[PDB]
């Protein structure tokens, strides 16, 4: 499956991490979504065409080895949500969900 | 940048117009017309 | 058929007065190079050779 | 009808003409698109 | 583009399960992926399968056994077919539409998935008594 950390706390301002790992991360793609308690998922992070860094705007994501690391710039108070990372298998079979990330807001 | 999955992007080293100069570029080939022995 | 990527082809000079050619880069649409076959015409084709053998 | 089968097609540069050994020319590959259409007329099969 | 679930409410256990999700305002409606992804309170997400409009689906392997989507394309409402009711399926269920965009044959797959960008209502599964 996938690998989280279960929170992540940081003040406003600076610069908040979350690293998604897990053994299908070897090969395959890694979305991400939010989710607002009570309300439904959003799409944050999608792709273009493969050679294209997917999209970068106000997210971004970087690789190294099974590890994804969530660069998440200029953290305010309003983005306190969970997240989730999310792949399929390099079998492309199933697709299986990260386990939750809390971000916790100073 | 990260995906999944017929080219090489390929380190290169080569002669110039001049006899000693060598010349480091990269190119691009295709998968059966290159061999393992990277 | 069709060979359906843009790519670039850059020039250089091996020796003296020796140029040659490679691929530079793609642009950025990575695809499979294909061939489409109208698939009715193709059954026609067939239906007379069988009535021949 | 209305359909298309469609083929899997590689890319070579390295080619070996007429089988004769030794012999080896380079594709200078080349700019653009490619397409090219062709009739069909000839078909070689083995018993 | 809109979408809205439709639901019960409240099912009794190890009874069936009916659901579907209308869609409108989509220009190109044919060439997308649908799916059902339900979430448990306080968990995570839990994918449950999907569908193609060639008539392809795949599921979840392990709710495989009392799953089945299938689908209208004149209304382009996808339907549930869950069976066998339990009460720790009781949670948040919710349609979604999977893009793909195409880079070339789609018999050759030169395509990929865009990912999951449009979100259901989500509705409260209540099985109870
Ligand atoms: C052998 O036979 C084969 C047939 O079996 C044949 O295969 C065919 O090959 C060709 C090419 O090889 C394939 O053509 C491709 O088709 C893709 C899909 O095109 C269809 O879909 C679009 C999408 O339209 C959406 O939006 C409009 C509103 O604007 C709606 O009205 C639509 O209904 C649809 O809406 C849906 O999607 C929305 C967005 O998600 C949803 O919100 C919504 O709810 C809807 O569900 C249609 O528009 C097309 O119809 C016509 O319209 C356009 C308008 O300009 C015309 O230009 C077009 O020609 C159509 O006539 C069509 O129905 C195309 O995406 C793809 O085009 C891309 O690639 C080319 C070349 O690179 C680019 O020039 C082009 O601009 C596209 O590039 C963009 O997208 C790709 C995405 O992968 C990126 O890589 C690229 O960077 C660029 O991205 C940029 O723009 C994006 C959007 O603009 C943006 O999101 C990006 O972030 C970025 O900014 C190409 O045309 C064809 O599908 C094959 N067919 C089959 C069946 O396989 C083969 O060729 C034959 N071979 C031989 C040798 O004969
Ligand atoms: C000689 O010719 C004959 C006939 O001309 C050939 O026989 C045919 O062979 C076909 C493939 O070998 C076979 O088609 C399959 O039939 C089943 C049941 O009918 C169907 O489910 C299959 O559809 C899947 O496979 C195709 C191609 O792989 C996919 O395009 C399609 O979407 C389905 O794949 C999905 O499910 C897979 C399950 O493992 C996933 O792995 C796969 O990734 C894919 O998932 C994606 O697509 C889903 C749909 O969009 C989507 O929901 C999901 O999220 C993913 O996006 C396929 O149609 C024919 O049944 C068979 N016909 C007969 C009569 O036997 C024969 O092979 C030829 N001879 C030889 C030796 O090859
Ligand atoms: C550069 O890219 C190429 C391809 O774009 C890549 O070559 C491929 O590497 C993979 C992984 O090593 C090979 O995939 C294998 O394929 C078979 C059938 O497709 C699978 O069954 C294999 O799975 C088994 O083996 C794995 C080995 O660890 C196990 O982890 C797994 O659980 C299964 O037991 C495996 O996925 C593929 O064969 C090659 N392709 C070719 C043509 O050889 C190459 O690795 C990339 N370069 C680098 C440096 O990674
Ligand atoms: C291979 O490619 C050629 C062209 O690249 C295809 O020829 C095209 O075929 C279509 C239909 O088969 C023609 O469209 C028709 O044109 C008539 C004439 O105006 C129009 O009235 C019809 O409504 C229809 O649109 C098209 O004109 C024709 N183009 C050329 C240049 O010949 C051919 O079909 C392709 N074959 C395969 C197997 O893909
Ligand atoms: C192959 O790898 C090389 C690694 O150097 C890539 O070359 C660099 O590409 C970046 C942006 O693409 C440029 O800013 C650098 O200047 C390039 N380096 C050199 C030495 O020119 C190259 O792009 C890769 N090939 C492909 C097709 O992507
Ligand atoms: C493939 O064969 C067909 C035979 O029907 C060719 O079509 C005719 O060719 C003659 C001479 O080449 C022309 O005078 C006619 O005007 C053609 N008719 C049509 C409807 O095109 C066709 O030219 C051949 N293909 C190629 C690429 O030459
Ligand atoms: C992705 O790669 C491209 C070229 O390979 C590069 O220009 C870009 O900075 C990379 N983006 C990220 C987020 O690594
Ligand atoms: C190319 O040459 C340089 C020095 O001339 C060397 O350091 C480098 O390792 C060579 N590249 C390869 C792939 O051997
Ligand atoms: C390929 O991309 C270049 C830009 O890098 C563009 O000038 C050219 O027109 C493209 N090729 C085609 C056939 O459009
Ligand atoms: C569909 O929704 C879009 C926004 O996504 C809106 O601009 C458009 O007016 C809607 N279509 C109709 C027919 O109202």
């Amino acid at each position: 499956e996938l690998t989280q950390p279960p929170s992540v706390s940081v003040s406003p301002g600076q610069t908040a991490r979350i690293t998604c790992s897990g053994a299908p991360l070897t090969s395959r793609f890694t979305y991400w979504y939010r989710q607002k308690p009570g309300q439904a998922p959003v799409l944050i992070i999608s792709r273009s065409s493969q050679r294209s860094s997917g999209w970068s705007g106000r997210f971004s994501a970087s690789w190294s080895g099974t590890t994804v690391t969530l660069t998440i710039r200029g953290v305010q108070a309003d983005d306190e949500a969970d997240y989730y990372c999310q792949s399929s298998d390099t079998s492309d079979s199933y697709k299986m969900f990260g386990g939750g990330t809390k971000l916790t807001v100073l | 940048n990260i995906t999944d999955d017929e080219l090489k992007n390929c380190s290169f080293n080569m002669t110039t117009e001049l006899r000693d100069k060598k010349q480091k570029v990269y190119s691009l080939f295709y998968r059966l017309d290159v061999v393992q022995i990277k | 058929c069709t060979r359906p990527n843009n790519n670039t082809v850059k020039s250089i000079r091996i020796g003296p007065g020796q140029a040659f050619y490679y691929t530079g880069d793609i642009i950025g649409d990575i695809r499979q190079a294909h061939c489409n076959v109208s698939k009715a015409t193709w059954n026609e084709t067939l239906g007379k050779v069988v009535k021949q053998l | 009808s209305n359909d298309s089968i469609t083929l899997p097609c590689r890319i070579k540069q390295i080619i070996n003409m007429w089988q004769r050994i030794g012999q080896a020319m380079y594709a200078p590959p080349i700019q653009g698109v490619i397409r090219c259409v062709s009739n069909i007329t000839g078909l070689i099969l083995t018993r | 583009v809109q979408l809205r679930e439709s639901g019960p409410g409240l099912v009794k256990p190890s009874e069936t399960l009916s659901l579907s999700c209308t869609v409108s305002n989509d220009s190109r409606p044919s060439d997308h992926s649908w799916t059902w992804v339900r979430q448990s309170p306080g968990k995570a997400l839990e994918w449950i399968g999907d569908i193609h409009y060639n008539g392809a689906t795949t599921y979840n392997p392990s709710l495989r056994s009392r799953v089945r989507i299938e689908l209208d394309q004149s209304i382009p409402r996808f339907s549930l077919k869950m069976t066998s009711m339990t009460a720790a399926d009781t949670g948040m269920y919710y349609c979604a539409r999977n893009a793909i965009r195409i880079y070339g044959v789609v018999a050759l797959g030169e395509w990929f998935h865009y990912g999951m960008d449009v979100w259901g209502q989500g509705t409260a599964v209540t099985v109870s008594s």
